[PDB]
């Protein structure tokens, strides 16, 4: 049966194990992977 | 957003094998398994109005053109804007025609309204195909096709449509027009067969399907009912296309000659053979 | 007139015709309501119009439309996602609480009227118009459900006059407590019937029509909606149903 | 009050400023004076 | 005979796959055929199956 | 002989019943028309009755001498044999008074004769059958919309050989009579006027015939699709909203992005109607007293 | 009813002022005198 | 748990620890951080 | 909270970026004057 | 259950809570900018 | 299973590499100035 | 009944002042006499 | 009775001085003789 | 059947049995199917 | 008692005054012999 409070579902403790391990890790496993890959993209080839 | 009675109808599933992984209702629109597919198809497709806007010439969809390949390159590819890049637009178009008529089933199996709708777009699936696949695979190369535009494929159908003399002599074409002017022949009285009973002239009591049987039997001598003119709209609107895809599946690939020269296969009969009669005589 | 004039009394007088037309198709249904009974997000760029007077065909009142829109009828979906978007699931079994693929509504107790002073849909034992009196005549044969097993025996026809048509196929149970079932889904070939919607042990769950001769417009909602209830779920998951529910042609 | 997010803010509202942003990155590339990276050869 | 959960079986020798399966279900797959998977097959599939020895010169 | 009861439709026939009575008539409609009971399990099967008054048979006659006038100009060249008639049931021809005659009816039988009669009678056949759909919706208590999609339909008939060939003044400016003669005429108004592609009044009328099948490919589908429930009865689905405005009113909004009222689905369907030959009548009243060569129209009001 | 609130400003109003902005620009960016974008050199 | 009336849902604190905690991610990474992209923009290149 | 984690957090990023990256490539390929293979063909 | 008669809402005292939170102040500073970001642009570039 | 292994990547990735395979066959096998197998005649 | 003004002045007559405004503007620009505030050129 | 009153004798009294008024103003402006709002140079 | 944790599912240790053979070696040998091919297509004959 | 009366008087009254004048206007409006508004100076 469905419950009540904040917030469901779910699922404490899963504010820092579910919505931060596969949610805030995206702000890294590609957001910074852009910054390194752009060192081989930004200069090819806007300068002829 | 959702309607007031749209409360009980909300239930997950509809999709086949895999789960309810893609079926999230983004707004008033349905994003089932073929929902994000068309999201993938509609996003790339707006760029296909803009690609040959730097290769062919103009940037406005007035004269934007990604031409079909040439006639003789064979069973293969093309240049680019003049075929190659044209060769990519179709499987999105058609790949988007398909991901739409079949995302309806994720609603059809979702509830229980009938499967005669993954079908009335499949006479549109079998009407755009006859100009992109059905023709130019056999006579040489993919060069026997039309341009995608809105004013380019215009001066392609007229001043470039008398290859077969006149196309009115094309009998099924003209029967697939003996089928087309009859579509709004039976939407014009059926789109007004439910209008004027609660709004008769103003105030009067509403009519029932017995006044329908004293208005249309008081019209044109044939009253197949009210379920005989939804079997009289889906009879006006799907078939003017298979009598046109048959006006062209034996036109050009077998008869790239004057169809005005077809109406001399009728005057040739042993009875009145050696006989010039009227006009002809 | 001129070469540049008439295309402007059109980019204007009709540039709001998708606008004026849409609202006239956005009478019923609107306003938009949330997933509980709440003044919802909005309506749209073509909001619903305030309705005009509607006169009814057999004096059924001042039923203006859009009309009743609130929460009269019982609904039973356990809200999985409290957020508006993700779907909801019934309580026990979905074919008892009436939620999902099987839909109905609560209406007034006056059945559909024609103009003769009588009701619309009656059996063949309520209209001695056309009968059986030549050769051998088939009005009485056994049936089969979606479970691929015999379901009952249909021996009658609910007649029609204005359309000269049919709407139901009445089933004589072992007992007699009434049951009903739609008309277009059916797929009969030779000497036995096959329905591919409901199993042959879920036919009593279809309401007994309060009268075996009358169909009130109140009743004509679940009676042609329970079969739609079995066009969504049916049937998880393995074996015979996979060679029954899927594939096919027609 | 009202309104919805947990559904919208993951696959819905992201294509609103995406409907505002990338629809005009193209344009600043069509002009033969702005461009900002196009005119490189010459 | 029955698992109660649904309407089929695990294994067992007789009774199960005895005269079901290839008896009732895909009986339409062949009756519909002989005209669709046989009638659209007289001037297309043969159109490209003779090419093997002849056009080789 | 008995009427049977076969397997899966189904049907039951009808004894002796007509419709309704108010402002119509009693002793005019003929005997109960014989019923075509021949596998009539799909739709209906019932011939008669028919309002055979002087508001309908004025078109049976005025159509008949529209039917016989080009008729006695479809046997005129054959050779007086029944061999050449059905041989050239189409190859035969007949044109109105010449592109130089016009306002005078002094023309004899020959060069351009049997054009002046067919239409003259047809004139009170079409116009006397605009009002066999406009007043038989008054014999009961309905509306007038049925011939207001028809006043729009005889708006294209209001220009072809009527309003333009009299102001300008000539009968060749009207349509030749036959079965091909005017097909060698639909492409005439094309090329003489420099092609009517850049004539988006003739072309939007087109554009209003490409929305008759974007509007009835699906109506004939879904009303046949939500009919297992109860959407076939279009006379009890609007003010008392049934579940057919639930399997067909959630179905399209999810799909293309909007649905419609059971009444409003007959408000667009007659808006891609009173706008086909209406935007055709204008886009053919704007062709001949505005800019002939429409290629010399659509590059000065189009690209320029 | 009639006029609600908490949905229009998120996905509709952001493209209403933008829609009120777009059919204005491509004329004043292309008037015989104005423009103010491409011309900055001469 | 199901609801009935205005204006759930809603509601709280399914609105407080949720809706307050995700919307500003779309109203800051694009409101003032979008003026951090204005860096290599406001000077490059409106002035030629 | 809510949304998804075992369902729609590894797939709202797979074909979503494929719906924003690999079809964004077709803009930097709509070039044939730049282009990483059409430089020679100028 | 939903709501009662005209209008609700409405309503007194419920006409000023959501028709006045992003519908009054979200238009006045939009009008102020129609005065502020317009008066500084009432001079360039009409005069050359 | 976070991602779906015998679903999203067993017959849906075999056409996902089929996604980027043949659409480019109509760009690189195309190009108006390459070919290098077709023009064995001119 | 049979009519409205909560929709005939809230967003009907309120667009009866913007729709009935810019209509003659580009047409009184089309009539070669007005302009009336173009000092940039002359 | 007769026809609509709280519907037809008000909101349709517009096209009496609109659709009628517009396509009669259009002609008497574009005529080589009128103009009236074009005479200034003398 | 499902758990609650992360990935769960998962499903430890099938997160590393069904995402190790066809996922890891999946994007590894495809980096040996698509990339090793590049080395014979870079120049034959894009160089024309 | 066979047709109508109330309808003809408010709406079908037009096909006697208007659609009998407005079409016969543009006839005698285009005629030089009358002109009135095309008098001016000729
Ligand atoms: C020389 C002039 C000739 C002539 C030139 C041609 C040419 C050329 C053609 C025809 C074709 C046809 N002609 Mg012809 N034709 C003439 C004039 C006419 C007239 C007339 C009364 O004037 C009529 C009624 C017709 C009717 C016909 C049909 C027999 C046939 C139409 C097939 C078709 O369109 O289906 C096809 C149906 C579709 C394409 C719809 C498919 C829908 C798809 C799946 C969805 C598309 C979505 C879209 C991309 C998205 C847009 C929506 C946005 C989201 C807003 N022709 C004259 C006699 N005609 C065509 C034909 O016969 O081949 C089949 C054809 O090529
Ligand atoms: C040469 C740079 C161009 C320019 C071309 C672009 C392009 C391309 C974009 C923006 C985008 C932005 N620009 Mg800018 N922009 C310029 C000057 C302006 C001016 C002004 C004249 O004061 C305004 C009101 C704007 C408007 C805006 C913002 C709405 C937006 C940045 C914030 C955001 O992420 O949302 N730009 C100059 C003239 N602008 C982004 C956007 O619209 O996404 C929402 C974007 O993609
Ligand atoms: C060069 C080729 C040009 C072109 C050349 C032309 C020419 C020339 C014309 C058209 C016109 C039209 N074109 Mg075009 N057209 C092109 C492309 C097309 C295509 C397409 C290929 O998609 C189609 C389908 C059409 C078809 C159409 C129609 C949309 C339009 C006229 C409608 C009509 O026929 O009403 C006809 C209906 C009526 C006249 C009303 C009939 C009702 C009557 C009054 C009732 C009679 C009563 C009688 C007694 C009943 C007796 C019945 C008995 C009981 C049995 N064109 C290309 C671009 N086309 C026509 C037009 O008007 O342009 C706007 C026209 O002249
Ligand atoms: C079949 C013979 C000719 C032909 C004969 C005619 C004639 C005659 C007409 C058209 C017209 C049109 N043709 Mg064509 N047309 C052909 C090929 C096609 C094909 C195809 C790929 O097979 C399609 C889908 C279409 C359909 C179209 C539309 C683009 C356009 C208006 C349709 C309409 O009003 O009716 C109902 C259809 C709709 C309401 C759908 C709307 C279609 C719109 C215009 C297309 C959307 C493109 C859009 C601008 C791109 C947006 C993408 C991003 C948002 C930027 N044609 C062939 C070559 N076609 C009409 C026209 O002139 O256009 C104004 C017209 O009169
Ligand atoms: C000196 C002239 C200024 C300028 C004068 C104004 C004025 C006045 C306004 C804007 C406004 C806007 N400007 Mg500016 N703007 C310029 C030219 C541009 C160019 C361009 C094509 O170069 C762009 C892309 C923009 C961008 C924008 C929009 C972000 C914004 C319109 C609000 C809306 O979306 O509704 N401006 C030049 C640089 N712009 C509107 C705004 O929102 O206020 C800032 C507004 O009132
Ligand atoms: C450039 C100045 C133009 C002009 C261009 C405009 C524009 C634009 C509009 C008006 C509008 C108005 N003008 Mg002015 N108007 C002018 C002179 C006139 C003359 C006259 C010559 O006697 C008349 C009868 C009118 C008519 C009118 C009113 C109907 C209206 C102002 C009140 C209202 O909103 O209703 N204008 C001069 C010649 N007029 C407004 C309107 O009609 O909206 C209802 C409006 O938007
Ligand atoms: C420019 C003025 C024109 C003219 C153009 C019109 C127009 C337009 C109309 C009339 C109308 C009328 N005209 Mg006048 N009429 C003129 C001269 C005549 C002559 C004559 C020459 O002896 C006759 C017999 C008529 C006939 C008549 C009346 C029948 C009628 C005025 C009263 C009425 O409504 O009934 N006109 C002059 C030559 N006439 C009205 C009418 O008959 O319909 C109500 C009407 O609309
Ligand atoms: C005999 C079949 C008739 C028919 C039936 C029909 N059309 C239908 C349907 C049905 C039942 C729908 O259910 C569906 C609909 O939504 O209802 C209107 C539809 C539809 N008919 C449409 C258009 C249409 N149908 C047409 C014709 C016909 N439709 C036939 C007359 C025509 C014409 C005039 O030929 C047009 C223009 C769409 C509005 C809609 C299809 C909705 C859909 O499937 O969307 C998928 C598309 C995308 C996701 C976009 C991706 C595509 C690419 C990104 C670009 C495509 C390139 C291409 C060249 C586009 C160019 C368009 C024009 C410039 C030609
Ligand atoms: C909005 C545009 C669409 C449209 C609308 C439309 N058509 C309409 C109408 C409307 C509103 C009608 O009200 C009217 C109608 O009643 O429909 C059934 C009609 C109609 N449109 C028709 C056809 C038609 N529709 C067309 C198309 C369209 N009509 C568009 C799709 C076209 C074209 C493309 O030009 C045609 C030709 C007819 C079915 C019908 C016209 C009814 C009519 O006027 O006929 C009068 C009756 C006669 C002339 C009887 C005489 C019969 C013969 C002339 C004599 C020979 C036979 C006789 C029996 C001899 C035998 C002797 C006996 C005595 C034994
Ligand atoms: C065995 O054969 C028998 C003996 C039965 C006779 C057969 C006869 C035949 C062959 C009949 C064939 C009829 C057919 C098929 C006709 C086809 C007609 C077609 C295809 C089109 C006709 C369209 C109608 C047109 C072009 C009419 C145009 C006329 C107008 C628009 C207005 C005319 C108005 C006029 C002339 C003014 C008259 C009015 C006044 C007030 C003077
Ligand atoms: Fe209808």
């Amino acid at each position: 049966a469905d419950k009540s409070d904040l917030g469901y579902t779910g699922l404490t403790d899963e504010q820092a194990q579910e919505l931060h391990s596969v949610y805030m890790s995206g702000l890294w496993l590609f957001s910074a992977v852009a910054i390194v890959a752009h060192l081989a993209v930004y200069i090819w080839r806007p300068w002829f | 957003a959702l309607l007031s009675f749209e409360r009980k109808y909300r239930v997950p599933g509809g999709t086949l094998v895999g789960g309810n992984l893609f079926d999230f209702w983004v707004g008033p629109f349905y994003v089932g398994f073929f929902g994000v597919a068309t999201f993938f198809f509609a996003a790339l497709g707006i760029i296909l109005i803009a690609w040959s806007a730097v290769l062919q010439g103009t940037w406005n969809p007035q004269l934007i053109s990604v031409y079909p390949p040439a006639l003789e390159y064979g069973l293969g590819g093309a240049p680019l804007a003049k075929g190659g890049l044209w060769q990519i637009i179709t499987i999105c178009a058609t790949g988007a025609f398909v991901s739409w008529a079949l995302r309806e089933v994720e609603i059809c199996r979702k509830l229980g309204i009938g499967y005669h709708i993954p079908f009335a777009f499949a006479f549109a699936i079998l009407a755009y195909l006859t100009l992109v696949l059905f023709r130019p695979v056999m006579m040489g190369a993919w060069g026997y096709a039309f341009p995608y535009g809105i004013w380019t494929h215009l001066d392609w159908v007229s001043n470039t449509g008398y290859t077969y003399g006149n196309f009115h002599y094309n009998p099924a074409h003209m029967i697939a027009i003996s089928f087309f002017f009859t579509n709004a022949l039976a939407l014009a009285l059926h789109g007004a067969l439910v209008l004027s009973a609660a709004n008769p002239e103003k105030g009067k009591e509403m009519r029932t399907p017995d006044h329908e049987d004293t208005f249309f039997r008081d019209l044109v001598g044939y009253s197949i009912g009210t379920l005989g003119i939804h079997r009289l709209g889906l009879l006006l609107s799907l078939s003017a296309v298979f009598f046109s895809a048959l006006c062209m599946i034996i036109t050009g690939t077998i008869w790239f000659d004057q169809w005005v020269d077809w109406w001399q296969w009728w005057v040739k009969l042993p009875w009145w053979a050696n006989i010039p009669g009227g006009i002809n005589g | 007139d001129l070469a540049s004039l008439a295309i402007y009394s059109f980019w204007i007088f009709l540039a709001g015709l998708i606008y004026y037309l849409q609202t006239e198709n956005m009478r019923e249904g609107y306003p938009l309501e949330n997933e509980d009974g709440t003044p919802a997000a909005n309506q749209g760029p073509f909001p619903l119009p305030k309705p005009k007077t509607f006169i009814l065909p057999h004096g059924r009142g001042t039923l203006t439309v859009p009309g009743p829109e609130s929460e009269d009828r019982p609904i039973a979906l356990a809200r999985t996602a409290v957020s508006e978007g993700f779907p909801h699931a019934p309580t026990g079994d979905p074919m008892k609480d009436g939620v999902g693929p099987a839909s109905w509504v609560a209406r007034r107790d006056l059945p559909e009227l024609d103009g003769h002073g009588h009701n619309k849909i009656k059996p063949m034992k309520a209209a001695a118009g056309f009968h059986v009196s030549a050769g051998k005549n088939p009005i009485g044969l056994p049936v089969r459900g979606c479970d691929l097993e015999i379901a009952g025996k249909v021996v009658d026809i609910w007649v029609d006059i204005p359309e000269q048509m049919a709407r139901f196929l009445e089933v004589e149970l072992k007992d007699g407590s009434t049951r009903l079932l739609p008309m277009q889904m059916v797929k009969v070939q030779s000497n036995r019937v096959h329905v591919n919607a409901l199993s042959s042990d879920l036919f009593a769950g279809i309401p007994t029509i309060k009268s075996p001769t009358e169909v009130t417009l109140l009743e004509e909602d679940k009676i042609c909606g329970y079969v739609a209830g079995g066009l969504m779920y049916a049937a998880p998951k393995r074996k015979s149903v996979v060679a029954a529910m899927l594939a096919e042609y027609a | 009050w009202m309104i919805f997010d947990p559904r919208r803010v993951f696959v819905a509202q992201g294509v609103f400023l995406f409907l505002l942003a990338v629809m005009i990155h193209l344009i600043l590339l069509s002009t033969p004076s702005y461009n900002w990276l196009e005119i490189s050869a010459a | 005979a029955d698992k109660t959960i649904f309407n089929d079986h695990l294994n067992t020798n007789p009774k199960t796959n005895l005269r079901l399966w290839v008896a009732f279900q895909m009986m339409k797959g062949a009756g519909w055929a002989g005209g669709v998977f046989f009638g659209t097959l007289l001037l297309i599939g043969f159109f490209r199956v003779v090419g093997r020895m002849l056009p080789i010169q | 002989a008995e009427y049977q009861n076969i397997f899966s439709q189904v049907q039951v026939r009808g004894p002796a019943d007509l419709g309704m009575t108010e402002d119509v008539n009693l002793a005019n409609r003929s005997g109960v028309g014989p019923f075509s009971t021949l596998l009539g399990w799909f739709g209906n099967a019932q011939l008669g009755p028919i309002y055979l008054g002087s508001l309908g048979v004025l078109s049976l006659f005025s159509g008949l001498m529209w039917f016989f006038t080009i008729g006695i100009w479809f046997w005129y060249q054959a050779g007086w044999n029944p061999a050449v008639f059905l041989r050239d049931l189409f190859f035969f021809s007949l044109e109105p008074p010449a592109p130089e005659y016009g306002l005078s009816f002094a023309a004899p039988l020959k060069e351009g004769g049997l054009w002046l009669i067919a239409s003259f009678f047809m004139f009170v056949a079409v116009w006397s059958w605009w009002g066999r759909t406009y007043l038989r919706a008054q014999a009961l208590g309905m509306g007038k919309h049925t011939a207001w999609a028809f006043l729009s339909a005889i708006w294209l008939w209001m220009v072809l050989g009527f309003i333009r060939p009299i102001l300008m003044g000539s009968w060749s400016e009207a349509v030749p009579y036959g079965i091909f003669s005017h097909l060698d005429w639909t492409n005439n108004f094309s090329l003489v006027h420099g092609n009517l592609f850049y004539n988006p009044f003739h072309g939007l009328s087109i554009a209003f015939l490409y929305g008759s099948a974007l509007l009835f490919a699906m109506h004939g589908a879904t009303i046949l699709a939500v009919s297992r429930f109860g959407g076939e009865r279009e006379l009890e689905q609007i003010a008392d909203r049934g579940t057919a405005a639930e399997r067909a009113a959630l179905f399209w909004r999810w799909t293309m992005g909007f649905n419609a009222t059971m009444e409003g689905i007959h408000r667009w369907a007659i808006w891609m109607a009173v706008l086909v030959t209406l935007t055709g009548g204008i886009g053919i009243l704007l062709s001949g007293t505005v800019v002939d060569n429409w290629y010399v129209w659509g590059q000065n009001h189009g690209m320029a």
